[PDB]
């Protein structure tokens, strides 16, 4: 279970690490 | 294979192994940041403890060494966070993952 | 804790006599079966304790439920995450993770890190290689408290140490009956060895008799002592090295 | 004496060594320092603790 | 520990299904 909850977060903080990455190309485009 | 066999020997270093890296060590703790109402160097044991694992992660082939290593990555990335020294120690470990 | 382990006076966890016979007792081993429960046991509790945790005026108040749980972020490093007001390690472990995605550090060799624009913004800074010592030291200072609400307009011990005293009593017991068992194996060698030894203590026991506070202040010690043989024979000695 | 001491160890070896010798003439009774360590009603109330417990864990 | 944890990783999937529902509204925001 500690397995399962941490191999989801990662991918949960990676994913909004990516979106915080998509935010800059609707800035640049302003 | 032998030192990661039994269902005793194998399961002190899941959780002692990153309990040595960050021993006798002044960590940057948080009670004092709840409670208002970074210590630049290492130990003795700790670059011993940090030597055995990079030897450790040069298990190849998903063996009994890198099967261990893949669950002990996300605790101690939790202790890189706090000690600037451990990011200079464990290179070969993040290389190899 | 400390490094050391620390200096008792009290005994703890004494030996256990392995040369008695076992066709009487028939118990030493059941009690190593014991002490091997208890350090496996122990050892169980031991593993799971450390697992466990590894004019118009302005209305200001200090509010009671200032803590530092949710402290405010910069908005410049806010936008880096993506939360609003997390953590104060959670900042840290992002920040060191989103490196850790960029591969910053190599492709000191580690320490210095590659200034992207973000890390270049939230910085303000214009190098090219800075150490992440610097990275980190700079999150203390970009990170603002929270403002308040601005309106303008044992038992374990003592059963150990009984346990030790039992087991020094056994040990006593032990060797009373060692010795008499080595006396009814063999009964020559063990009498001139008690007439020798015990001689020897008693000689040992019978060597600090004068040097008393009211026999030293007397003069019988000096005169025609000859048969001491101790003293009144290196005066040539201590002569010629000038300690008088 | 928190310490021993060299007539200390000399004087506790000797008081160990005679009392075994003291013991085969048999001019010393010794019996106090016996019957207080076995002790049988405590012997036969351990029985009885550990029948209890016989009892209490089935 | 062991019921917490399942109901933990429960409110990262709905967390992962609000995010979807946010990547969702950015399909239609442009």
């Amino acid at each position: 279970e500690k397995l399962k909850y941490v191999k989801e977060s990662e991918k949960m903080l990676n994913d909004r690490l990516s979106l915080s990455k998509q935010i800059l190309d609707l800035n640049k485009s302003l | 294979t032998e030192l990661f066999k039994s269902k005793e020997c194998s399961l002190i270093l899941e959780a002692t192994l990153p309990n040595l890296l960050s021993y006798n060590i002044a960590t940057p703790d948080y009670h004092l940041l709840q409670k208002h109402k970074f210590p630049q160097e290492l130990s003795d044991v700790s670059k011993v403890a940090c030597t055995f694992l990079c030897l450790l992660s040069n298990d190849t082939d998903d063996g009994a060494g890198s099967a261990f290593c893949q669950r002990i990555r996300p605790l101690v990335l939790h202790k890189l966070a706090d000690i600037p020294p451990l990011t200079l120690a464990l290179s070969e470990y993040m290389e190899n993952t | 804790t400390q490094t050391n382990p620390v200096p008792v006076t009290y005994p703890t966890d004494a030996y256990i006599p392995t040369y008695l016979p076992d066709d009487k007792v028939s118990n030493l081993a059941d009690l190593k079966k014991l002490i091997e429960m208890d350090s496996r046991l122990d050892l169980y509790l031991t593993r799971r304790r450390l697992d466990t945790s590894i004019l118009r005026c302005s209305i200001t108040i200090q509010l009671r439920g200032v803590d530092g749980g949710k402290v405010q972020y910069s908005p410049n490093l806010a936008t880096l995450i993506g939360m609003q007001t997390g953590s104060v390690n959670d900042a840290v472990y992002s920040i060191y993770k989103y490196i850790l995605i960029n591969n910053l550090f190599v492709t000191p060799e580690l320490g210095e890190v590659k200034l992207d624009s973000l890390l270049q913004k939230v910085l303000d800074t214009n190098a090219a290689h800075l150490p992440l010592m610097n990275v980190v030291q700079t999150v203390n200072k970009l990170v603002s408290p929270l403002p308040p609400i601005i309106l303008d307009y044992a038992e374990d011990t003592a059963k150990l140490r009984e346990i030790t005293k039992l087991a020094l009593q056994l040990n006593s017991s032990a060797q009373k009956y060692q010795f008499f068992h080595e006396l009814s194996l063999h009964p020559r060698e063990t009498l001139t060895h008690y007439l020798w030894s015990s001689k020897q203590n008693e000689l040992v026991l019978q060597g600090d008799q004068y040097f008393n506070e009211d026999a030293a202040r007397t003069s019988d010690i000096y005169s025609n002592n000859n048969n001491d043989r101790s003293l009144m024979g290196n005066i040539s000695l201590l002569y010629s090295q000038g300690r008088l | 004496y928190n310490n021993v001491t060299l007539k200390n160890l000399t004087a506790f070896q000797l008081l160990s060594q005679r009392e075994n010798i003291c013991e085969l003439l048999n001019l010393v009774e010794s019996t106090e320092r016996h019957n207080s360590i076995i002790n049988p009603e405590r012997q036969r109330m351990s029985l009885e603790e550990m029948k209890k417990m016989l009892d209490a864990l089935k």
